[PDB]
RNA sequence: UGGUAUAUAGUUUAAACAAAACUAAUGAUUAACACUCAUUAAAUUAUGAUAAUCAUAUUUACCAUCCA
RNA sequence: CCCAUAGUAGGCCUAAAAGCAGCCACCAAUUAAGAAAGCGUUCAAGCUCAACACCCACUACCUAAAAAAUCCCAAACAUAUAA
RNA sequence: CUCGAUGUUGGAUCAGGACAUCCCGAUGGUGCAGCCGCUAUUAAAGGUUCGUUUGUUCAACGAUUAAAGUCCUACGUGAUCU
């Protein structure tokens, strides 16, 4: 089992306007 | 040429073609002529001798071909193409190699 | 004998026969030249 | 009395000075950072750009989308120019140098943990454009050797073709459609949506019209 | 021998289907009432 | 993605082919269809299963009468694969109320004003 | 499941296989061949 | 077997358009030497492409290696 | 299939370059044969091809495979009017 | 799929099968003189060793052999064993 790595993007979990 | 060539003229004594050149027939035994009498198949052999014999008699043309063992070939060109000739031509050459040796 | 899925005549004395239900070359003056149709 | 023809006279044709292929490289010489979504898009149907000839006579024509790898360059390049007669034959590039990303995840790694790091470049090709366009003072028969020996190598369905034969090429396929016999065509059933036919259909196969399916090209379909 | 790997009808791998005569003349016989449809909606 | 279908305008127009085929009088449009639906809702997408149900075809096989109009064909060609549509025709005019009671649809799409149940003597 | 370009061909649904059959190019085909005329 | 590194005068060692070190020879110096100093001689694993940078196989180093 | 003589080993470079390592020209003899398209020779020789002659080759110019593990796997069938 | 259990390496015992053939058979090619080899076609009836160290599968080594084949069978086989 390999170490695996992390996403390096955060945020962007704006929701819809409407 | 190449063909009968390769095969040689050592058992042929004597090659003789005659036809008549203003008859219809003499084709095939011309195309023979042509073919015996090139450079290639005389070299093999330089005893033999090739004569061509130009007839305005009006007879069918004939060719006699004479072995060393003896032997003689009569074809008749009236109604025999060139390559028939040259097949049984090169068939009597081989039986009578063996049979000399 | 080469198995080919293409056969190729090699020289001019190479010639194509079709034996037994495969295509053949076969060469009498270079025997290296022969192929086998895969 | 064999009876000769006048020969093609290329006295008007000028070689270029470079006529032999450049160097393409591996990747662009200033690197992408930011990762590309894979766009299996710009490989699937017709091709609109590189589909006429331009300078040259004779080019390999795609059938078929794929990507172009550094390999298959070098491939071509050599193959191209060892064979090609650099006096009176030319050689240009009618495809972009690899310049699409590729992320490649470490070996024996589980899904998941974010997207793989980049690879290698490749050039995305549809079918219908030319890949290489060969000119000079020669004639089709003399390139098209080697020309469809460096096609079949390629990833995707390839053959040589000249400005002839590519203009014969289309003209029987436009005779095919004229001529069709079959009073049924996928055009028709797809854009009326006979059958409700489109449930199982793409929008892209009413532009397709059920020549292409995924990046395979089917000359036979009309 | 002759396995089909998984399901047979899904995945990547499936059994081959082939079009017999009759299911062509099936969808054939549907065209002609459709295209005939089409008539019948134009005036 | 799955969406309705949009039929080209170019679709509903007929050759003069056509009529020579199926018949038909460009000049004199039939006033009234004849629909049967002949083909299952089921595996179809929910907007035809409701049009269906708009027309009267929920029974296949079953003949309903509609107005050949605009509006009733937008719905028509919505599910024209579903159905088959045909002329009604009129031979003897339209049923009186003397004869509503002996009126009989055939197959060929012509409304009789008269049913004997008995030979031609023709 | 699959995308929609793959390397592989992919495996048609059947009623689009059965467009597909119903759809296929028929070349016109003379009466008489046109070998056997003048 | 698998990858990761590897190579420069005769040797030794930075760096590639070739720098220094030692050994070699020559001078300067000494009564003669050694030391020192100066000078000369002396090299890039070899193969294919980019045009002098990536590949190519070697070369020796370097760690990796049923399984429960 | 058939057949092949010649200015001449064109000049240049090269120890040698003679159609055929490279560079330049690529003209001319014979009714006909490229200052040579493919092999070959250390260089030459040598074997073909394009020529003439002979003469209906009266060419297709679309491509082309296969291997696994208990035991192949319905039986069969080219012929009586599309239902 | 199975955790109201489908016991987990190597070995012993007994092996069934594939052939992509290690040996034995039959052929084509060879830069095949011969003796030995190399490569390919066909062939699965029969055969395919004993030991030192290591739990080992492997590996190394000693002595042999016409040859010491590659794999699958719940990495065959613990209601047969270890
Ligand atoms: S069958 Fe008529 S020309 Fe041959
Ligand atoms: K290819
Ligand atoms: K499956
Ligand atoms: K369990
Ligand atoms: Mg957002
Ligand atoms: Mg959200
Ligand atoms: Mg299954
Ligand atoms: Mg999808
Ligand atoms: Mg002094
Ligand atoms: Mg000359
Ligand atoms: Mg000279
Ligand atoms: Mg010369
Ligand atoms: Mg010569
Ligand atoms: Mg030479
Ligand atoms: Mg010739
Ligand atoms: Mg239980
Ligand atoms: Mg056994
Ligand atoms: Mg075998
Ligand atoms: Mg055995
Ligand atoms: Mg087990
Ligand atoms: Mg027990
Ligand atoms: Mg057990
Ligand atoms: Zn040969």
């Amino acid at each position: 089992k390999k170490s695996g790595g992390s996403s390096k993007n955060l945020g962007g979990k704006s929701s819809g306007r409407r | 040429a190449a063909a009968l060539a390769r095969l040689g003229l050592r058992p042929v004594k004597q090659v003789r073609v005659q036809f008549c050149p203003f008859e219809k027939n003499v084709e095939s035994t011309r195309t023979f002529l042509q073919t015996v009498s090139s450079e290639k198949v005389r070299s093999t052999n330089l005893n033999c001798s090739v004569i061509a014999d130009v007839r305005h008699d009006g007879s069918e043309p004939c060719v006699d071909v004479l072995f060393g063992d003896g032997h003689r070939l009569i074809m008749r060109g009236a109604h025999l193409t060139a390559l028939e000739m040259l097949t049984a031509f090169a068939s009597h050459i081989r039986a009578r190699d063996a049979a000399g040796s | 004998f080469k198995n080919k899925t293409v056969l190729k005549k090699r020289c001019k004395d190479c010639y194509l026969v079709k034996r037994r239900g495969r295509w053949y070359v076969y060469c009498k003056t270079h025997p290296r030249h022969k192929q086998r149709q895969m | 009395v064999k009876t000769l023809l006048p020969v093609p006279s290329f006295e008007d044709v000028s070689i270029p000075e470079k006529p032999k292929l450049r160097f393409i490289e591996r990747a662009p010489l200033v690197p992408k950072v930011r990762r590309e979504p894979k766009n299996l898009s710009d490989i699937r149907g017709p091709s609109t750009e590189a589909t006429e000839f331009t300078e040259g006579n004779f080019a390999i024509l795609a059938l078929g989308g794929g990507y172009l790898h550094w390999g298959h360059f070098e491939m071509m390049r050599l193959t191209i120019n060892r064979s090609m007669d650099p006096k009176n034959m030319f050689a240009i590039w009618r495809v972009p140098a690899p310049f699409k990303p590729i992320t490649r995840k470490s070996v024996g790694h589980r899904m998941g943990g974010g997207k793989g790091a980049i690879d290698h470049y490749v050039t995305p090709v549809k079918a219908g454009r030319l890949v290489v366009e060969m000119g000079g003072r020669c004639e089709f028969e003399e390139v098209q050797g080697f020309l469809d020996q460096v096609a079949h190598k390629l990833p995707f369905a390839a053959k040589a073709v000249s400005r002839g034969t590519l203009e014969k090429m289309r003209k029987d396929q436009e005779e095919r459609e004229r001529n069709n016999q079959n009073p049924w065509t996928f055009e028709r059933i797809a854009t009326a949506n006979m059958l409700g036919i489109r449930k199982v259909l793409s929008p892209y196969d009413l532009t397709h019209k059920g020549k292409y399916w995924g990046k395979f090209y089917m000359p036979k379909r009309v | 021998r002759g396995r089909i790997p998984g399901r047979q009808w899904i995945g990547k791998h499936r059994r081959p289907r082939f079009v017999s005569l009759r299911a062509k003349q099936n969808m054939i016989r549907r065209l002609e009432i459709e295209a005939e449809n089409h008539y019948w909606l134009s005036m | 993605k799955f969406t309705r279908s949009r039929i080209p305008e170019k679709v509903f127009q007929a050759s003069p082919e056509d009529h020579e085929k199926y018949g038909g009088d460009p000049q004199n449009p039939h006033k009234l269809h004849i629909v049967t639906r002949i083909k299952s809702t089921r595996r179809r997408p929910y907007w035809e299963k409701d049009i269906i149900k708009m027309l009267g075809l929920e029974k296949a096989h079953t003949p309903q009468v509609h107005k050949n109009i605009p509006s009733v064909n937008a719905k028509l060609k919505v599910v024209k694969h579903l159905i088959r549509i045909k002329p009604l025709k009129l031979p003897q005019g339209l049923p009186a109320e003397e004869n509503m009671s002996n009126t009989c649809l055939k197959s060929t799409g012509e409304l009789v004003v008269q049913w004997h149940l008995k030979p031609v003597e023709q | 499941g699959s995308k929609a370009v793959t390397r592989h061909r992919r495996v048609m649904h059947f009623q689009r296989q059965k467009l597909m059959a119903v759809t296929e190019y028929i070349p016109p085909k003379p009466a008489i061949h046109p070998s056997c005329l003048p």
